[PDB]
């Protein structure tokens, strides 16, 4: 949805409601985002470095 | 934010874009505030009877 | 139990009874210990621009 | 001395507070990074 960003990204366990499609850390950052093709839950995760 | 933009609605608008520096600045301040009874609470009270 | 507020005691009073051929010396004693804390380093961090 | 160190909490404040302000140093300075300076956004990959 032009959410550019870069990162490892795997399945989540974070509990979404049925009706959000982001997380924040206190950072103010988005660490979890949800799938519009299909309703999955994921992390996004920045790669080792 | 007295300082700064004294009795103006406009002035004190745009001074909330720069974020935490008005907390930043109150809390530097009291933090001498503070110590300087400390100082004076040290050096003379050495007897307490 | 409430809040009060008052001016603050320096102390409990208790006067000395000087005299030209009077002296006190001790019979006894006790041995305690008293505790001493003291800040010596704080956790490095090191921030790449 | 050792009842004097476990029942009061104060006794270790010196301790306590020099670990407190080096984590409110860096809650801040990355607060920071959320706010837009005077632009039209905080995030730097939206702009591009
Ligand atoms: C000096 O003081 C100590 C206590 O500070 C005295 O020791 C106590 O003596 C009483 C006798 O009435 C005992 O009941 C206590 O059990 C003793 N305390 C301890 C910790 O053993 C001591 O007798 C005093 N000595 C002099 C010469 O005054
Ligand atoms: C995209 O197409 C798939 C079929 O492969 C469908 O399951 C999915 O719901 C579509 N996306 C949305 C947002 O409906």
């Amino acid at each position: 949805n032009g959410l550019t960003g870069t990162g490892v990204l795997t399945e989540s366990n974070k509990k979404f409601l049925p009706f959000q499609q982001f997380g924040r850390d206190i950072a103010d950052t988005t660490d979890a985002v949800r799938d519009p093709q299909t309703l999955e839950i994921l992390d996004i995760t920045p790669c080792s470095f | 934010t007295m300082y700064i933009c004294g009795d103006s609605t406009e002035c004190s608008n745009l001074l909330l874009q720069y974020g935490s520096f008005c907390t930043q600045l109150n809390r530097a301040l009291t933090g001498i505030a503070v110590e300087q009874d400390k100082n004076t609470q040290e050096v003379f009270a050495q007897v307490k009877q | 139990q409430s809040i009060i507020a008052y001016t603050m005691s320096l102390g409990a009073e208790n006067s000395v009874a000087y005299s030209n051929n009077s002296i006190a010396i001790p019979t006894n004693f006790t041995i305690s210990v008293t505790t001493e804390i003291l800040p010596v380093s704080m956790t490095k961090t090191s921030v790449d621009c | 001395i050792q009842d004097s160190l476990s029942s009061t909490p104060s006794a270790l404040g010196k301790l306590q507070d020099v670990v407190n302000q080096n984590a409110q140093a860096l809650n801040t300075l990355v607060k920071q990074l959320s706010s837009n300076f005077g632009a039209i956004s905080s995030v730097l990959n939206d702009i591009l």
